[PDB]
C-alpha cells in the first residue's frame, strides 16, 4: 500500500513521448539482420550530396529539362549578368525542390555554409572567365560588375578541369536562420557575371550551357523539426 | 556528442595547390571548406547534429487511418488491413528510404458520439470497446454477435471511456530482413497481374466493435490509429516524392513541373 | 598518367585512354555470400568464368531531340549466353554488376549525360487505375526511351515517360543521390560503376524482380555545327561479378 | 542503467522483451564517406582531380 | 484482393462472342467467404454467393451469359457473353468482395 | 506522498500480458507433483512424429481408409506418374490434417526442412524402383520423368528394407514462409515416377499399395502465433 | 531478480505466494528423444535398421 | 590507327574459337574473347590470340 | 541526488533531457558590486570621496 | 501581419488621383492563404481571394478603383482612386487576413 500522488500531466497522450509499453506478441524472435550496403545514419549524409538546381524557371522552361540549363552565349558587349537569385534555401522558388530543400523543409532553424559547384558543359575548344559573387544583405542586389566584385567572389577560369566551387560562408548575426521567407534574417544574393567574353573557333556553336549544383559544408546543422508544406491530402487512398 | 567541426584560420597564400577547381564528372562531390578560398578566423563551433538523426526524425506518432461504426445496427464494426500507404503526411517520410527496419508502438484514440435517438429519457452507461488483431491467415469475424471474438487466442485489448488511450507494442514482424517501401517486379512467375505488390510487409487486419448492447439510442464511435517507428535503421536513401499521390497500391501520378516559376532568370 | 584504365574480367577486356575515376557502389566491393547470412539449405554453384565477363547490349542513337533511355538490369542479360542460361535452370541467384557506358565525340561537339543506376526503380502507369505491362516496361537488351511530352490518358497499359519526372514521380534533378557519373563530351569519354548486390533478402528469383535500372538522361543536349558527324551512338556493356545460383529445376 | 542527458538520469527496464524498451535517441554516429566520396582511388583536396 | 486491369476498352463485332475477363489474386490477409458480382450501367446480372450461382436477374440477358472457368475460387470471374447485339453497350463492374478485401473492374464495352 | 504520472496505456486489459495478481486463496498448499511419463516441453516434439498423409482423396476415397493408400500396379508402359501434390504444409488440402498440419495451423511463419518417409506395403516377392522428385518452384509442375529428374530426387529401390526418406531441403529466398495459400512464397512440387515397372511372380497380386509419412527435420521452427480456421461454434454447449 | 531479455531487465516479487508470480516465458528446454526414438536398442543412422 | 588527329572511335577486336561458323552479328562475336579498343593519345592495341587447342601442335 | 532542504530529501531524474528537470530554487548567490559601485577607482568608506 | 500605419489623414483635391496605400510585412508564423479586403463607411469595394480579383461590388465606384502593384502577395494592398468627387468622403478599412494573422488600416479620406 505505497502512497502515491498523481501530478498534472497524467492520462494524456503526448505525440512525441518515449515510454515503455507492454508487448503484443511476447518472445517473438525477429529475423537476423543483414549487412545491406548503403546505410544512412543521419539526415546530414544527404545534404552532402550534390543535386542540380533549377535556376532557369522562366515559366516555360519549367515543364521540361531546360530548367537546369543556364544560357551562356558569345556576347558582344562586356560585363553582362548571367543569372542571379536570393539565397533562402527553404523559401526561395529555386533552391526549394533540390535535395537540400526537401531536407530543410522538415526543420525550421539551420546553420552552416553552402557550396555551389558549377560545371561548364560546353564545347571543347571554347574558353572564358566568370565572376561568381555573393553579396551579403543590407543593400539591394548588385547591378554592375563593379558593384558585385566588392563582396565575396571567385574569378573562375575554364580549362582542363570543368568546375569551381563557390562556397558561400556563414556570415550572420544569429546562430541560426529561419527557413520560411522572412526579412529579419535575409542571407544575401548570388550573382554571376562575365569576366571576359565567351570566344570560340569557327564551325563551333556559340550557345553553350552551364549546370549548377548545391550542397552543404561539413558544419551544417538543423533544429526544431516540423512537417512539410508541400504534400496535401483530402481523403484516404 | 555529434559535434560539427570548427573552422581553422588561414593566411593569404599564392601557390599551385588549387582547392577550388575540381572535376564534377567523377561523381565525387566537392569537399572544400570556406577556410580554403578566403581568410577565416578560428571559430569554435558548438552546434550539434543530434536533432537530425534517424530516431529523432521518425519516432513521432502520426495518424494512419480512422473508421466509424454505429452501435444500433447489424455488423456495426470496423475492419482495416495494416498498411502505411494511406495517409500522405507519413507515407512521404517513409519513402525517403528503401529498406526500413523498425518495431512499432500503436495507439488508439477512441471517441463516441450520440446519434439522433427518438425515445425519451435516453441514458447510457460508460462504453467498452474491443480492438481485435488478426494475423494474416487467421479466421475473420462476420458480424458483431459472433463467436470468433471471445473464443480466440489473438492479441486484443479491452478499453473503456474516460481513461488513457490504449497502447501496445509490436516487434519486427516480417519475412525478410527489412520492410520494402518499394518493390519493382511482378508477383507471379509468369509476369502477369498486379505490379508492385509484396508479401514482405503484410501485418494482418484490425477488427473493432462495441461490447455493450443497444440500450435505447444508437452510438456512433470513431477510432484513430497512431504509429511510432522505434529502433529504426534505414538503408539506401531515395529522393523525395514530388508528384501528388493518386492511389494507395502503386505509385501512379500525373506529370508536374519541377518547381514554381519566376519572372526572369536574373530576378 | 591518371587518365587511362584497363578493366579485365573472365576472357574479355575493356580499355579506355580518356576517362574519369570509377565509382564503386556505396563503398562496398561485390563478393560472394558469407555463411552467417546464407539461407538456402543446399550448396550453390559458381561458374565464375562463364558468366563474369563483359556482354555488350545493343546500340542507341543520340539524336539532337533525344529524351533518355533505361534498361532493367537483371533482365537485359536474359539472352546473353551462359548468364541467361543459368538464369533459367535455377531458382535463386545473386550478382554484382560492373556497368560501363561509353560514348565518344570529337572536340567540336557539345553535350552531357547522366549515367545513374537507380535501385528498385518502380515506375508508374499512364492511366491512374492500371499498371504498366511487361512488354512496355523492359526489353531484352533493348533500350526503352523516355519522352519530352506527357503521355496521353486514353492509353490503357503504358508508362508515363515524361522525363522531367524520371517516370517514378520524383524530380529529375535529385537523382544524383544514387551512384552516378557524368558523361561530359568536353573532358569525359566513358563512365563506369561497380554496383554490389542491393536487396532485402540474401538471394532472389531473377525473372520476377528487376532490382536495378540503368538510366541515361541528356541534360545538356547534343549540338554541333554543320559538317561534323551527325550520328553519335551510345553503347553500354554490362558485366556480372561474383555470381552464384541455387535450386536446380526444369527449364521454364 | 544510469547515463547522462542533454547531470544524470536513471532508466530501469521492466518488461522481459526487447521491443518494449523506450526509444534510443542517443545513437550519434555518422559517416558520409560512403555517399560523398564513393570512388576507388583516394581524392586529395589540394592537388587537381586529373 | 487485386484486379489485373481496373478498366480498359474492348471492341467486338455484332454477332460474336464477347470476352469480359476478370482476374485476381489473393493476398495472405484474406480468409473470408467469397462473393462475386457483375453490374451493368446502360443492376446485377449474375451472382456467386456461397459457392452457388444465381444468375436469373436481367431479363434482357437470359442464358446469354455464364462463367467460363470451373475453378471460380482461384481467380476467374470472367463471363462468356454470346451473340452480341446493339442494346449491349454499357459499363460493367466486376465487384468481388472477399473479407476483408474488395476490388472492382470497369469494363466499358462498345460495339 | 510520492509523485507519479500515469502514462498512456493504463486501465486497459491486454489479452496477452504477464503481470502479477492478488491471490484468491492464500497459503494454499498444492499437491506434490508426480513423475508422469511422457512429458512434452515444446510443441516441436510433436512435429518430429510421423503421421500418414491422406494423399488419395479423389472425392470418394475420403470417407474411408482408402485415402492413405497410394495405388501402385504392374504397368505396361514405362515412365508413368504415381502421384503429385504441391508442398504448402498449411494451405494444401493434403498435408492439412496431418500431425504437422494442426501444429502449423496455429502459427503463421515456419521454416526448416521436411522429410517424407515412404513405406512399400506390398507383397514379399515383388520389386521395383521409384523416383521421388522435388522440383522447386518457378516453372510449372514437371510432366515427364525426363523433366522431374532435373530437380532434386532419389532413386528408391525396394528390398529387405521397406522405406526411403526423401528430405525436401529448405531452399527459399526468405527466412520464413507463410502458412496461408500465397503465391509470392510458393514451395515447389512433389512427384513420384516409375523408374522401372512393378514385376511379380505368378499367383501374386499385381495391385500393391504404398503409404507415405511426413515430419520435420531438426531445424524446424514457427512464429507469430494465431488461432486455427478449422473449429467453429455458434452457441455454447 | 535481474536477468536478460530477448541488455537486462529487473523483476521484483511483491506478494507472498507462488501462484501470483508472472508467467515464466523462459523455460527453453526440449528432449524429443522420448517421442522420436522410443526403442530399446540404439539405432545408428548410417548402418541399416536390420 | 593511322587516321587524323581530332577523330575518335572504339572498335571491338574479337577472336571466336572454332566449332561454329563465323560470327555474323556484334552480339555474337562479343561472346568469344575480345578487347574493346579505344583510340586516344596512344595509337595501338594488341589483341593476343591465346593458345586454345586440344593438340599440343597444329598443322600449317 | 540527495541534498538538504530548508534533514535531507531525495531527487531522481527520470527523463533523458535537461529542460525536464524540476526548478532549481537553490541558486543562492549575489554580487551587487556591479550595480552599487561601478566605478574605476576603489572608493573607501571612511575617507572622503574627493 | 502588420500594417505600417494603422490610421492617418489624407487630403487631396477634387479631380485628382487618390493614393490610399496599404503596406505590410509577413512574420514567420504566417503560412496560410492570402485574403485582402477594402471597406468604406460613408461595404466591400474590391476583394482579393484565391489570387484572383473580384471588384464589381460598389456601383458608385465602377472602374474608379484598381490595385497598383503586380506583386500583391509581397505587401502591397494599395488602391488607385481616380477622379475624386464630393461623394467620396468616408473611412476606409484595408482588412488583410492571412492565417493566422490579421491587420487593418483606417484611412479617413477628406476632400
Amino acid at each position: 500500500g505505497l502512497p502515491v500522488m498523481t501530478t498534472p500531466g497524467s492520462t494524456q497522450f503526448l505525440t512525441s513521448d518515449d515510454f515503455q509499453s507492454p508487448s503484443a506478441m511476447p518472445q517473438f524472435d525477429v529475423t537476423p539482420e543483414m549487412q545491406i550496403p548503403g546505410r544512412v545514419n543521419n539526415l546530414m549524409e544527404i545534404a552532402e550530396v550534390d543535386s542540380v538546381v533549377p535556376v532557369n524557371n522562366t515559366e516555360d522552361n519549367v515543364s521540361s529539362l531546360k530548367a537546369y540549363q543556364i544560357p551562356v552565349q558569345s556576347n558582344s558587349d562586356n560585363g553582362k549578368q548571367v543569372f542571379g537569385f536570393p539565397l533562402q534555401p527553404g523559401a526561395n522558388n529555386v533552391l526549394n525542390r533540390t535535395l537540400l530543400g526537401e531536407i530543410l523543409n522538415y526543420y525550421t532553424h539551420w546553420s552552416g555554409s553552402i557550396k555551389l559547384t558549377f560545371m561548364f558543359c560546353g564545347s571543347a575548344m571554347a574558353t572564358g572567365k566568370f565572376l561568381l559573387a555573393y553579396s551579403p544583405p543590407g543593400a539591394g542586389v548588385p547591378k554592375n560588375r563593379k558593384d558585385a566584385m566588392l563582396g565575396t567572389h571567385v574569378i573562375w577560369d575554364v580549362g582542363l578541369q570543368s568546375s569551381c566551387v563557390l562556397c558561400v560562408p556563414w556570415i550572420s548575426q544569429t546562430h541560426y536562420r529561419y527557413v520560411v521567407e522572412d526579412e529579419y534574417t535575409a542571407a544575401g544574393y548570388v550573382t554571376c557575371w562575365y569576366q571576359t567574353n565567351i570566344v570560340v573557333p569557327a564551325d563551333v556553336q556559340s550557345s553553350c550551357d552551364i549546370l549548377c549544383f548545391v550542397s552543404a559544408c561539413n558544419d551544417f546543422s538543423v533544429r526544431m523539426l516540423k512537417d512539410t508544406p508541400f504534400i496535401r491530402q483530402d481523403t484516404f487512398y | 556528442v555529434a559535434r560539427v567541426a570548427d573552422t581553422i584560420s588561414s593566411r593569404p597564400t599564392n601557390s599551385e595547390s588549387i582547392p577550388a577547381l575540381t572535376a564534377a564528372e567523377t561523381g565525387h562531390t566537392s569537399q572544400v571548406v570556406p577556410s580554403d578560398t578566403m581568410q577565416t578566423r578560428h571559430v569554435k563551433n558548438y552546434h550539434s547534429r543530434s536533432e537530425s538523426s534517424i530516431e529523432n526524425f521518425l519516432c513521432r506518432s502520426a495518424c494512419v487511418y480512422y473508421a466509424t461504426y454505429t452501435n444500433n445496427s447489424k455488423k456495426g464494426f470496423a475492419e482495416w488491413v495494416i498498411n502505411t500507404r494511406q495517409v500522405a503526411q507519413l507515407r512521404r517520410k517513409l519513402e525517403l528510404f528503401t529498406y526500413l527496419r523498425f518495431d512499432l508502438e500503436l495507439t488508439f484514440v477512441i471517441t463516441s458520439a450520440q446519434q439522433p435517438s427518438t425515445a425519451s429519457s435516453v441514458d447510457a452507461p460508460v462504453q467498452t470497446h474491443q480492438i481485435m488483431y488478426v494475423p494474416p491467415g487467421g479466421p475473420v469475424p462476420t458480424k458483431v454477435k459472433d463467436y470468433a471474438w471471445q473464443t480466440s487466442t489473438n492479441p486484443s485489448v479491452f478499453w473503456t471511456e474516460g481513461n488513457a488511450p490504449p497502447r501496445m507494442s509490436i516487434p519486427f514482424i516480417s519475412i525478410g530482413n527489412a520492410y520494402s517501401c518499394f518493390y519493382d517486379g511482378w508477383t507471379q512467375f509468369s509476369r502477369n497481374g498486379v505490379y508492385g505488390i509484396n508479401t514482405l510487409n503484410n501485418m494482418g487486419t484490425l477488427y473493432m466493435r462495441h461490447v455493450n448492447e443497444a440500450g435505447q439510442g444508437p452510438i456512433k464511435s470513431t477510432v484513430r490509429i497512431y504509429f511510432k517507428p522505434k529502433h529504426v535503421k534505414a538503408w539506401v536513401p531515395r529522393p523525395p516524392r514530388l508528384c501528388q499521390y493518386e492511389k494507395q497500391k502503386n505509385v501512379n501520378f500525373s506529370p508536374i513541373g519541377v518547381t514554381t516559376s519566376r519572372t526572369d532568370i536574373i530576378t | 598518367s591518371d587518365r587511362v584504365r584497363s578493366i579485365t574480367l573472365g576472357n574479355s577486356t575493356i580499355t579506355t585512354q580518356e576517362c574519369a575515376n570509377v565509382v564503386v557502389g556505396y563503398g562496398v566491393w561485390p563478393e560472394y555470400l558469407k555463411d552467417n547470412e546464407a539461407t538456402a539449405e543446399d550448396q550453390p554453384t559458381q561458374p565464375d568464368v562463364a558468366t563474369c565477363r563483359f556482354y555488350t547490349l545493343e546500340s542507341v542513337q543520340w539524336m539532337k531531340n533525344s529524351a533518355g533511355w533505361w534498361w532493367k538490369l537483371p533482365d537485359a542479360l536474359s539472352q546473353m549466353g551462359l548468364f541467361g542460361q543459368n538464369m533459367q535452370y535455377h531458382y535463386l541467384g545473386r550478382t554484382g554488376y560492373t556497368i560501363h557506358v561509353q560514348c565518344n565525340a570529337s572536340k567540336f561537339h557539345q553535350g552531357c549525360l547522366l549515367v545513374v543506376c537507380v535501385p528498385e526503380a518502380e515506375m508508374g502507369c499512364s492511366n491512374l487505375n492500371n499498371t504498366p505491362e511487361f512488354s512496355e516496361l523492359s526489353g531484352g537488351d533493348s533500350a526503352r526511351m523516355f519522352t519530352d511530352t506527357q503521355v496521353g490518358e486514353s492509353n490503357a497499359k503504358k508508362v508515363q515517360t515524361a522525363v522531367w519526372n524520371a517516370g517514378m514521380g520524383v524530380g529529375v534533378g535529385n537523382l544524383t543521390i544514387f551512384p552516378h557519373q557524368w558523361i561530359n563530351l568536353r573532358t569525359n569519354n566513358s563512365a563506369t560503376l561497380v554496383m554490389p548486390y542491393i536487396n532485402s533478402v540474401p538471394m532472389d528469383n531473377m525473372f520476377r524482380h528487376n532490382n536495378l535500372t540503368l538510366m541515361i538522361i541528356p541534360f545538356v543536349p547534343l549540338n554541333y555545327s554543320e559538317g561534323s558527324s551527325p550520328y553519335v551512338p551510345i553503347t553500354v556493356t554490362i558485366a556480372p561479378m561474383c555470381a552464384e545460383y541455387n535450386g536446380l529445376r526444369l527449364a521454364s | 542503467q544510469v547515463s547522462t542527458q542533454k547531470i544524470h538520469y536513471t532508466n530501469i527496464n521492466y518488461y522481459k522483451d526487447a521491443a518494449s524498451n523506450s526509444a534510443n535517441r542517443q545513437d550519434f554516429t555518422q559517416d558520409p564517406g560512403k555517399f560523398t566520396e564513393p570512388v576507388k582511388d583516394i581524392m586529395v583536396k589540394t592537388m587537381p582531380a586529373l | 484482393l487485386s484486379i489485373t486491369t481496373p478498366e480498359e476498352m474492348i471492341e467486338k463485332a455484332k454477332g460474336e462472342t464477347a470476352y469480359l475477363p476478370c482476374k485476381f489474386t489473393l493476398s495472405p490477409e484474406d480468409q473470408g467467404p467469397l462473393d462475386i458480382e457483375w453490374l451493368i450501367s446502360p443492376q446485377v446480372i449474375i451472382l456467386y454467393s456461397g459457392d452457388k450461382i444465381y444468375d436469373d436477374y436481367y431479363p434482357d440477358l437470359k442464358g446469354r451469359v455464364h462463367f467460363t472457368s470451373n475453378d471460380l475460387k482461384s481467380g476467374d470471374a470472367s463471363i462468356n457473353v454470346t451473340n452480341l447485339q446493339l442494346s449491349d453497350i454499357g459499363t460493367y463492374q466486376c465487384k468481388v468482395k472477399k473479407a476483408p478485401g474488395v476490388a472492382n473492374k470497369k469494363i466499358h464495352l462498345v460495339v
